[PDB]
């Protein structure tokens, strides 16, 4: 369903008005805490000594009603950035008065307007209110998609509207939000209440709001069209924006009087509910945003990583093809192919290898190697109750285990967000000694990819991960497991590093260094880099989490995020240059990264001070 | 007290208008307390105001009143907070105030209204940035204009032209309108952008000149043909809320402000009279049709002061 509210700048009877909007079907109400025309004086006599009350009582609604049904509104006369010092000083005290009253009522959100370029003093008064007593209160900034100056009708004779293309000028409203958000030091309590106009701007303007903290979407009655029945509807372009906003789970707000007088306000809400009940169908991937790389791995953590039928059906086909290619029809019963499952886990690859041998109709001798003794319990119980003498469970590290015979095929996997998955090159290098001279490794190739991303929401989430007894900026020097739905990609992903198994080099060095140049054709703000990977199990049988070559049905593998301490402003035509290192000692493996264009950033995670994966 | 009239008048007085025969019209709004609604009042005796028990006619409107204007001798045009323009007509014996139409067309609060010279058409300015031309007989909107970029502060119809009118907003624009043009709006005023315009007043003798007040307390005289500001005076210390011309052959300009003071200026904008009787914001002013030296002013302090202008 649609979580929606009604916006009203006129409330004569607070009890009767709330009953009218609840009857219409609205969940909450955007109303003013003080009368919009009631201009108060605070310095000049005798208007400052005006007899009270200054507004209506808090007793008129119950505590639960103020906490869940009423969203505050700042009075329109309050202009803290006015050219007149008297209006400026009076608006400062009135803003504090209205913000403190909103906190006193315990309102879940408070609406403040961004209708001009300069809101520096409105930013100071709000930043001061937030730093005066901790609260769960939210602040929604009313920002339009198109400024009213660029929306006005061309009816002024000696002042015509600009018809020429102005790429940066069309994005000025985002600059109003960004400058205000920057001044307030990226407060977790300041969000966007995006106001949609009659005519939508170009795609790049709407795309600039991707990754921004949009918590509300304001829709005026003026933007609604009249269908061939007399009911309020929306254009196909306006409908496209509603589908995008519904996926972000924003609270839709209805503003303005009923222009469809022959109908009612309930029909405007019925059309939004009609859009959600008939929105595009979701996929298996669609059915906190960031989680760090897991190293504990419990029974349920192994279970959710095993919830990938597409991954093991590919592994089955990869082993099935390798068996027929290694042993012909004449050696069907006389030749036994020794298979070694390195990192056996709870037996998902083992069962897939057994299903492949029955499919290929070839003889196999299985060895199930696993370091985790908790997972070995599941393997040894599986072997005794189902597998038998065919599968030999080994409770040892693949790098230190002494095998009784050389292997024909070695099978390994990366499961979920396990931190030790990054050690795959070193783990397979210490296991290839007990592999035959003509032996095959499944997978045989791994190729990683990097892409520049923009997400002001994810940047503030990493920023909130500050911990005591460690560097206050350590959170930006470590990778995170994030969903593709959150961030906005700035350029096509490019190859970062490749690993081939078995490694034939006489002097194997798993250390890497690449310089990637990404062309950016939009005005944006860089917050970090997303990492994807492609794997070649056997010949044409592959698995990929890269957005272009993504395997349909995959759910266990999520992209990795490498954030940056300070976000970098990127212009149209500019190039993002990233420097990435994969570093490895004789004990630890870590990642290092830095930005060299358009502007320079500090090298992240030097010597792995914030993050390392122990071998 | 008359029937259907409210028991108590609302504290904040928004409008004061004198009818041709000398009847006083009052607009009251409750900008604080439990109820945030408005009320319309008629007083055949000017000295009887603000006493509720001794009024000719009274009624309570759905929401608060922001601006008023006489539509002849029986019609009353209301600028409501609900975003509606209301038309209330008087009784045969003028004892009741009955509603003719309540059309909700403006998305936000209707802050200003002005009836055109014909008396059959009226212009309305609202916080929704829009300006609407209304048909008082057909009860519908003729044209909807979105020429400004901020809330419309004041709309004033020309004294004797049905197509010409002035409109000012918080976007620092003073627009001279003429519906006879394909592009009706025309940006007029000072050369360099100064302080925001708050009040507009057409000259009753010279239909080509007008006066405007800003947010800093300055009143300026401007000719539409000359389009270059030459005469200006720092009248008040706070925002100029209203400006009203006297009915004299040589008109006097009554200046209103939030600094709780009333000022009377000549033609060269020089101070002739100044009253500090109001202890709160001075909202409206109207010169008496019988005695042209009498000026009635209202405020948010619930005071209906009568001044003697020399
Ligand atoms: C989701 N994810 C990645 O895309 C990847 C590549 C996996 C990596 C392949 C080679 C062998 C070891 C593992 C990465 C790491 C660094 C840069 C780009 C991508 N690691 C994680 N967790």
């Amino acid at each position: 369903r649609v979580s929606s509210g009604r916006d009203l700048n006129c409330v004569p009877e607070i009890a009767d008005t709330l009953g009218a909007v609840a009857k219409q079907g609205f969940d909450f109400l955007c109303m003013p805490v003080f009368h919009p025309r009631f201009k108060r004086e605070f310095i000049q006599e005798p208007a400052k000594n005006r007899p009270g009350p200054q507004t209506r009582s808090d007793l008129l609604l119950s505590g639960r009603d103020w906490n869940t049904l009423i969203v505050g509104k700042l009075s329109p006369w309050i202009r803290p950035d006015s050219k007149v010092e008297k209006i400026r000083r009076n608006s400062e005290a009135a803003m504090l008065q209205e913000l403190n009253f909103g906190a006193y009522l315990g309102l879940p959100a408070f609406l403040l307007p961004l209708n001009q370029e300069d809101n520096t003093n409105l930013a100071r008064v709000l930043t001061n209110h937030i730093h005066t007593g901790h609260h769960s209160s939210m602040f929604w900034m009313r920002v339009p998609l198109v400024a009213p100056e660029d929306l006005r009708d061309d009816i002024i004779e000696n002042a015509p509207t600009t018809h020429t293309e102005e790429y940066s000028g069309e994005e000025k409203t985002w600059m109003w939000w960004h400058n205000f958000r920057t001044l307030c030091d990226y407060s977790k309590r300041i969000a966007v209440a995006l106001e949609i106009g009659a005519d939508l701007p170009s795609n790049h303007v709407i795309d600039r709001w991707l990754g921004e903290p949009i918590k509300a979407a304001i829709l005026p009655t003026s933007i609604f069209l009249t269908n061939k029945k007399g009911f309020p509807v929306l254009s196909k372009m306006h409908q496209r924006l509603i589908f995008r906003l519904l996926k972000l789970e924003v609270q839709f707000i209805i503003t303005g009087t009923n222009h469809h007088s022959e109908k009612e306000f309930c029909s405007y809400l019925q059309y939004l509910e009609y859009l959600s009940q008939n929105r595009p169908p979701p996929n298996a991937y669609e059915l906190s945003p960031l989680q760090p790389l897991m190293d504990n791995l419990e029974s349920q953590t192994y279970e959710v990583f095993e919830k990938d039928p597409i991954k093991y059906s590919q592994y089955q086909q990869a082993i099935y093809k390798c068996l027929l290619d290694r042993v012909p029809e004449e050696e069907k019963d006389t030749n036994v192919q020794v298979l070694m499952v390195l990192g056996a886990g709870r037996g998902p690859l083992v069962n897939a290898s057994l299903r492949a041998a029955k499919q290929a109709d070839r003889r196999i001798k299985l060895y199930a190697v696993e370091k985790n003794p908790n997972a070995v319990v599941t393997l040894e119980n599986w072997q005794f109750e189902e597998w038998g003498s065919q599968v030999t469970v080994v409770s040892s590290d693949m790098r230190e285990w002494v095998a009784p015979e050389k292997a024909d095929i070695i099978v390994s996997e990366l499961l979920g967000s396990f931190a030790d998955n990054e050690l795959s090159p070193e783990c397979l290098d210490g296991a290839q000694h007990f592999l035959k001279d003509d032996g095959v490794s499944i997978p045989g190739e791994y190729t990683s990819f990097l892409a520049p991303i923009s997400s002001s929401k994810l940047y503030n989430e990493v920023r909130a991960c500050r911990e005591k007894d460690r560097d206050p900026e350590a959170q930006f020097e470590m990778p995170y497991v994030v969903r593709l739905h959150n961030f906005h990609q700035l350029s096509a992903p490019q190859p970062c590093f490749t690993f081939s198994h078995p490694n034939r080099d006489p002097m194997i060095d798993n250390n890497r260094y690449c310089t990637l140049e990404f062309p950016v054709e939009v005005n944006t703000v860089l917050h970090g880099f997303a990492g994807y990977f492609e794997t070649v199990l056997y010949q044409d049988i592959t698995l990929s989490i890269r957005p272009e070559t993504h395997s349909p049905g995959m759910f266990s593998w999520f992209p990795i995020l490498f954030p940056i301490k300070q976000p970098i402003t990127v212009r149209e035509g500019q190039t993002i240059c990233v420097r990435f290192w994969r570093c490895s000692n004789s004990k630890k493996v870590w990642y290092e990264w830095a930005v060299t264009a358009p502007v320079c950033s500090a090298i992240h995670n030097p010597t792995g001070r914030s993050y390392t994966i122990g071998l | 007290l008359p029937p259907n009239a409210p028991a108590c008048m609302e504290r904040q007085l928004e409008a004061a208008r004198y009818r041709s025969d000398g009847a006083l019209l009052l607009g009251a709004s409750s900008l604080s307390g439990r109820c945030w609604a408005g009320s319309l009042w008629l007083f055949k005796d000017p000295c009887a105001a603000p006493n509720e028990g001794f009024c000719s006619a009274g009624v309570q409107t759905e929401a608060g009143v922001a601006d008023l204007t006489w539509v002849g001798e029986r019609g009353i045009l209301v600028a409501s907070d609900s975003g509606a323009v209301e038309l209330w007509e008087l009784d045969e014996n003028e004892t009741l105030i009955v509603s003719k139409f309540c059309k909700y067309e403006h998305d936000d609060i209707v802050s200003t209204v002005s009836v055109l010279s014909s008396g059959t058409q009226a212009v309305s300015g609202s916080k929704d940035i829009c300006i609407k031309v209304w048909d008082l007989a057909q009860q519908v909107v003729l044209s909807s204009y979105r020429a400004h970029a901020a809330q419309v502060t004041c709309v004033a119809a020309s004294p004797h032209k049905d197509s010409v009118f002035l409109s000012c907003s918080e976007d620092n624009r003073i627009l001279l309108w003429d519906t006879r043009c394909p592009k009706p709006a025309s940006q007029i005023g000072c050369s360099a952008p100064g302080y925001l315009p708050t009040s507009l007043a057409w000259h009753p003798q010279q239909s080509e000149v007008f006066v405007f007040g800003d947010e800093n307390g300055t009143v300026s005289l401007v000719d539409t043909k000359s389009t270059s500001c030459v005469l200006s005076s720092a009248v008040h210390s706070q925002c100029v809320t209203g400006l009203v011309f006297s009915p004299h052959s040589v008109p006097f300009l009554a200046s209103l402000s939030e600094d709780c003071s009333l000022a009377v200026l000549d033609s060269s904008l020089s101070e002739l009279f100044r009253s500090q009787a109001h202890r709160d914001f001075v909202r409206d002013a109207t010169w008496s049709p019988l005695n042209h030296s009498l000026l009635t002013t209202v405020g948010w302090d619930h005071q209906v002061v009568h001044h003697v202008v020399p």
